[PDB]
RNA sequence: UAGCGGCGAGCGAACGGGGAGCAGCCCAGAGCCUGAAUCAGUGUGUGUGUUAGUGGAAGCGUCUGGAAAGGCGCGCGAUACAGGGUGACAGCCCCGUACACAAAAAUGCACAUGCUGUGAGCUCGAUGAGUAGGGCGGGACACGUGGUAUCCUGUCUGAAUAUGGGGGGACCAUCCUCCAAGGCUAAAUACUCCUGACUGACCGAUAGUGAACCAGUACCGUGAGGGAAAGGCGAAAAGAACCCCGGCGAGGGGAGUGAAAAAGAACCUGAAACCGUGUACGUACAAGCAGUGGGAGCACGCUUAGGCGUGUGACUGCGUACCUUUUGUAUAAUGGGUCAGCGACUUAUAUUCUGUAGCAAGGUUAACCGAAUAGGGGAGCCGAAGGGAAACCGAGUCUUAACU
């Protein structure tokens, strides 16, 4: 019962090459180097799906905060306003009425300043 | 029931061990062998009752004892054994036919073990003091 | 082919009813003078082979 | 129990230990894998590094070249070498407990019986040893992929059989397990049958 | 196992039991009857093997296709459906196969018979001496000089004679058993350079022989010796007439053959590394494992819009390869130029445990027989009894005079 393991190995270092489609050099072409590259590339995605979760916060608040100090408040003061107004809407969706509405933005800071006054 | 619905008990044709084959099995790389040192090399290991170089225990201690060429001629018979003989009389030859001690025994024992429901005159054998008791409740018989 | 006895070991344990050894005491064979009578006494008897031990013995007496 | 007579409308008297029991699957599994595996030949070798031919040379110093070092021309590593474990003949056959054997062959029984595969008769031959009379007496029985099993051997029967690749022909006394299961149907004399009780205690 | 054993590592019987096979003779001598059984060499006969051979059943229509053995329809042979070949997969086209047959000649083996030679049965004898034994040194016996029987003998010695002698594991007595120092003998047993037939959960061109091929070659070496690489057009060569560029080249473009030249002789399939031509997108103010997360723009498809697929990726957050070895490696420690193929926990027998199955105080047979994976074979082995060094006692036993 001999085996003969090309038809295996093949598709096996197919599967690899096809996943470092767009690498640089060798790491498109040369399977020892694709597949180093491949398995990096799972590292960090896995990695960054927690980091992004992380950067989005990082440019809501950031966002915030401008548009607060363009109505006279400071982001740390509007989210402590807003928490006691029982405000409940979160970073994303004031990130967006900051750039889309800036008339609603304008009432949340109100809303704010009110519960800090 | 054809030749390709037949299969085994569940647990009857348990998987071998391949080692060396890689990590998701477990038993990639070394094989269960850990790191370095002789049991991990191909042939190494060291042999039944070494200790390291320490006096071995079956050294140590000290030996004793000889061994009787008189027991390796001589059974034991049980109670139970008293009805599988052909005649209801229990010799040594009686026995030896009936398979019960071997061919080169030439001294044996009735002893208390198992039970006697027959009659039986054993004869020229050794019975215990129990198996006395035993074989004459059930009517048997004992002689020289 | 058949496993060999240690036969040395074969020549110190015996194995008992429940599958344990017994085996003689050491220092009961020379140098006794100076040895106190109360402790030699208590070597005389035969003892069973320890637990760390077993896993040895068996080894060496595969037809025990 | 009692097996009816396909066309004899009569009932023959059986043992309910040999064809009226239950099926002990790993029970059959175990003789039929057992004997398939006794029908192996086993012939077979390849050669380790000692019996590949060429000689004992080392290929080359040991230090100094700046290749790995090497030994012997025939290393299994090297194309050309020897097989690291490489093959023997070797006996594939199983004991099989006589006990385990006969009770393979009652459960094989018994589950032909219900599944109506096991068909008695009085008498099953024909008068010459011609294949065309056979092919057509089984085709009046409406019987086509089949085990014959009679009493004793039979001998137009056997040659009439030969060439039909679907029908075998056995004697009582040469019954198998995997012939027991490998046909749709399996017909059996009377006297067969007495004969396979007597054989099955 | 009993034993041997720096009683270490190891070495390892025999008695007895089950089987295969079975076969018993001659000389050490003269007489009487005498060619009387036997063997061999060898003529002849028949028998029968081998070395060439002979016969050997039964299918046609239709569809697809370059081709039919394939599909579909309806037939037929089979003691032959083992296998192979044929333009794709054939019981019925071919060769075979089952079965039935055959030798002028040489040869094997067998009974029969002639022959040269060998001697049969009978009576009365005879009965293996530098031998057995022994001292010394070694060797062989499972037995290593041990308390060491038995065997062989290099050296020195040296008996008895059936009223005798050997052995029974130091040695002695008793008893039992056998008869050395002369020879022959078939079967059961071991093997395979070779011949024929058949088979394989063996390989299928880096495998299987070193060798599928003009291989023990080419090649290396003074020599012994070492020792490769290297299979596949197509069904059929129908292996490309003829024309054109070119050196009466290499190479190519047409034509033609073919089902196909997406088979053109470097010829089935035709992967990967590696190298090109073409298009889309990016790229010449920009610093690091080259990706990943966010993400404009462009190109290309969508959906008929919907702020979606695909490719690209300006800009931006994070980010020092893998293996090995280590307390610890981006490590300036090891290993890898890359790809493809190969490359390392097996196998046999013992042993124990787990899982599983059978039978259960029983379970199971081995060699072998065989009606051959059945059935026979229970010789054995493990288990239902232990304790004691042992004798021995025994559900107890040992310890001790005896155990609270
Ligand atoms: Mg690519
Ligand atoms: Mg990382
Ligand atoms: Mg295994
Ligand atoms: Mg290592
Ligand atoms: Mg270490
Ligand atoms: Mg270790
Ligand atoms: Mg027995
Ligand atoms: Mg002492
Ligand atoms: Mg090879
Ligand atoms: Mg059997
Ligand atoms: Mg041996
Ligand atoms: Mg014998
Ligand atoms: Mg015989
Ligand atoms: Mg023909
Ligand atoms: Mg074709
Ligand atoms: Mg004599
Ligand atoms: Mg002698
Ligand atoms: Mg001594
Ligand atoms: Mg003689
Ligand atoms: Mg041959
Ligand atoms: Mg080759
Ligand atoms: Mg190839
Ligand atoms: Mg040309
Ligand atoms: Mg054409
Ligand atoms: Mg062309
Ligand atoms: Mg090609
Ligand atoms: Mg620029
Ligand atoms: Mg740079
Ligand atoms: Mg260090
Ligand atoms: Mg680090
Ligand atoms: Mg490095
Ligand atoms: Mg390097
Ligand atoms: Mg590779």
């Amino acid at each position: 019962a001999r085996v003969k393991r090309g038809v295996i190995a093949r598709a096996r270092h197919k599967k690899i090459l096809k996943q470092a489609k767009g690498y640089y050099g060798a790491r498109s072409r040369v399977y020892r180097v694709a597949f180093q590259a491949v398995i990096k590339a799972g590292q960090y995605a896995y990695r960054d799906r927690r980091q992004r979760k992380r950067q989005f916060r990082q440019l809501w608040i950031a966002r915030i905060n401008a548009a607060a100090r363009q109505n006279g408040i400071s982001y740390s003061k509007f989210i402590n306003g807003l928490k006691k107004a029982s405000v409940e809407i979160d970073r994303k969706i004031l990130a967006d009425i900051a750039v889309f509405d800036k008339v609603a933005f304008t009432a949340l800071v109100e809303k704010a300043k009110a519960a800090l006054a | 029931m054809r030749l390709n619905t037949l299969s085994p008990a569940e647990g009857s044709k348990k998987a071998g061990k391949r080692l060396g084959r890689g990590i998701g099995s477990g038993l990639g790389k070394t094989g269960g062998r850990g790191h370095k040192g002789q049991k991990s090399r191909s042939g190494g290991g060291v042999r039944r009752g070494f200790e390291g170089g320490q006096m071995p225990l079956y050294r140590r201690l000290p030996k004793f004892g000889f061994t009787s060429r008189k027991a390796a001629i001589t059974a034991e018979i049980r109670l139970s054994d008293l009805a599988k003989v052909e005649g209801g009389v229990v010799d040594l030859n009686t026995l030896k036919a009936a398979n019960i001690i071997g061919i080169q025994i030439e001294f044996a024992k009735v002893i208390l073990a198992g039970e006697v429901t027959t009659p039986v005159t054993v004869r020229g054998l050794r019975v215990t003091k129990g198996a006395r008791a035993a074989i004459e409740a059930a009517g048997g018989k004992i002689e020289e | 082919p058949k496993i060999k006895t240690v036969r040395g070991a074969a020549k110190r344990f015996k194995k008992t009813g429940k599958g344990g050894f017994k085996h003689k005491h050491a220092n009961l064979r020379h140098i006794l003078t100076k040895k106190a009578t109360k402790r030699k006494r208590h070597l005389r008897p035969k003892a069973m082979v320890s637990k760390g031990d077993l896993g040895l013995v068996i080894a060496c007496l595969p037809y025990a | 129990m009692e097996l009816v007579l396909k066309d004899a409308q009569s009932a023959l008297t059986v043992s309910e230990t040999t064809f009226g029991r239950d099926f002990n699957e790993a029970l059959v599994h175990q003789v039929v894998v057992a004997y398939a595996a006794g029908a192996r030949q086993g012939t077979r070798a390849q050669k380790t590094r000692a019996e590949v031919t060429g000689s004992g040379k080392k290929p080359w110093r040991q230090k100094g070249t700046g290749r790995a070092r090497s030994g012997s021309i025939k290393s299994p590593i090297w194309r050309s070498g020897g097989v690291t474990f490489a093959a023997r003949p070797q006996d594939h056959s199983q004991k099989v407990n006589k006990k385990m054997y006969r009770g393979a062959l009652k459960s094989i029984l018994s589950e032909l019986v219900r599944q109506d595969r096991l068909i008695v008769v009085e008498k099953f031959s024909v008068e010459a040893p011609k294949t065309k009379l056979l092919a057509q007496k089984l085709k009046d029985m409406a019987l086509e992929d089949v085990l014959i099993i009679t009493g004793e051997l039979d001998e137009n029967l056997f040659l009439a059989a030969r060439n039909l690749h679907k029908v075998d022909v056995r004697d009582a006394t040469g019954i198998d397990p995997v012939s027991l299961i490998a046909f749709d149907k399996v017909v059996m004399t009377a006297d067969a049958v007495k004969q396979v009780e007597e054989m099955l205690a």
